[PDB]
């Protein structure tokens, strides 16, 4: 065997808001499972996707300070040939960042 | 909002605002987007000068 | 006696209100 | 008056404090706020 590979992905969310107003952009995916109990029967769910929550504010010089909460997740896939691809195992990998920049 | 911030500012408040500062009632009326202040003729003018300082136009930020 | 007075002080380099973040299960609140 | 009758309420819609007191206590908090309001520097950790 002799293998080469290359992959590029560029994603970009855009959001518009006002001064001192919290805004949310969200692009998620929900996975519903059937927990067959008897009493507290429930539809349990997981959620993963791109998400921004920002709180912009103008400084005295004209710079923009922001309070960020960034999440970027996707679905990691195990081997499809084995039995664990038909049950409720979506191995989720996320990436969380929480900071303040100006 | 603005009607909960000034209501908590004048809460309790046995203070000589120019009667007292504790008998001013502020009630939000959202059907015409306006405040309702009940007090003396000097306390009503006192809240009207505060409202015109908290009422400014905002600017838009687009985040990419 | 002293008359009451309401002052409005705008902050240019900081935030009013608390900031919240998470470490995988638990919430931290900074005053 | 006293130090116990000063009311401080956050107004986040314009990012400002609301202080209610006498004419000498309002000036007393305004000098404290201008000492706690400084610009910060950025650190990048690798």
């Amino acid at each position: 065997l002799e293998e080469k590979k290359q992959a590029t992905v560029v994603s970009r969310p855009v959001l518009l808001t006002q001064e001192n107003v919290p805004a949310i952009f969200d692009n998620n995916r929900t996975f519903y499972t059937k927990l067959i109990g008897e009493r507290n029967v429930a539809l349990e769910h997981v959620t993963y996707g791109t998400m921004i929550r920002v709180l912009p504010r103008f400084s005295a010089d004209g710079q923009i300070e922001m309070s960020l909460d960034i999440e970027d997740g996707n679905d990691k896939t195990p081997q499809s040939d084995t039995t664990t691809s038909v049950d409720a195992l979506p191995e989720v990998g996320r990436t969380l960042i929480s900071t303040i920049a100006r | 909002g603005i009607a909960t911030a000034i209501e908590r500012l004048l809460q309790g408040e046995e203070q000589p605002l120019g009667a007292a500062a504790g008998n001013i009632k502020i009630v939000a009326y959202p059907d015409t987007n306006s405040l309702l202040v009940k007090g003396t003729a000097e306390q009503v003018h006192f809240i009207e000068m505060l409202v015109k300082a908290l009422d400014v136009a905002k600017r838009h930020v687009e985040l990419s | 006696l002293g008359r009451q007075k309401i002052g409005v002080m705008r902050l240019n380099n900081t935030f009013v209100g608390d900031r919240t973040y998470n470490l995988r299960d638990q919430k931290m609140v900074i005053p």
